[PDB]
């Protein structure tokens, strides 16, 4: 495929280690966002070939999506919660730098981001 | 780059 390979989602030799914050990120934050009615454009990598977006991956240096984040959480890929939070932030940034302000997708991202940030403001210690 | 398609129902 002419799309980039998807981001890595498992680390073969990394120990399995939970934290309160990582449990929250999976079981509260990702759970809530995945089921939101506006989640679907964000549930998988952007398929720029299928969407005929030849400049998407020129504009977006660090692709990220909730499908990747979900797998990373399930596979205990993240060493800490901040890494996961950064991936969410990157996902939203990508949407806002590529898509025109006021496009449907942007309003959808804004609703998801608001919900995300409301949950992060209640992150455990 | 090119706009994405229609995504919500108004």
């Amino acid at each position: 495929s002419m799309n980039p390979p998807p981001p890595e989602t498992s680390n073969p030799n990394k120990p399995k280690r939970q934290t309160n914050q990582l449990q929250y990120l999976l079981r509260v934050v990702l759970k809530t966002l995945w089921k939101h009615q506006f989640a679907w454009p964000f549930q998988q990598p952007v398929d720029a070939v299928k969407l005929n977006l030849p400049d998407y991956y020129k504009i977006i240096k660090t692709p990220m999506d909730m499908g990747t984040i979900k797998k990373r959480l399930e596979n205990n890929y993240y060493w800490n919660a901040q890494e996961c939070i950064q991936d969410f932030n990157t996902m939203f940034t990508n949407c806002y730098i590529y898509n025109k302000p006021g496009d449907d997708i942007v309003l959808m991202a804004e609703a998801l981001e608001k919900l995300f940030l409301q949950k992060i403001n209640e992150l455990p210690t | 780059g090119k706009a994405k398609g229609k995504k919500t129902q108004m």
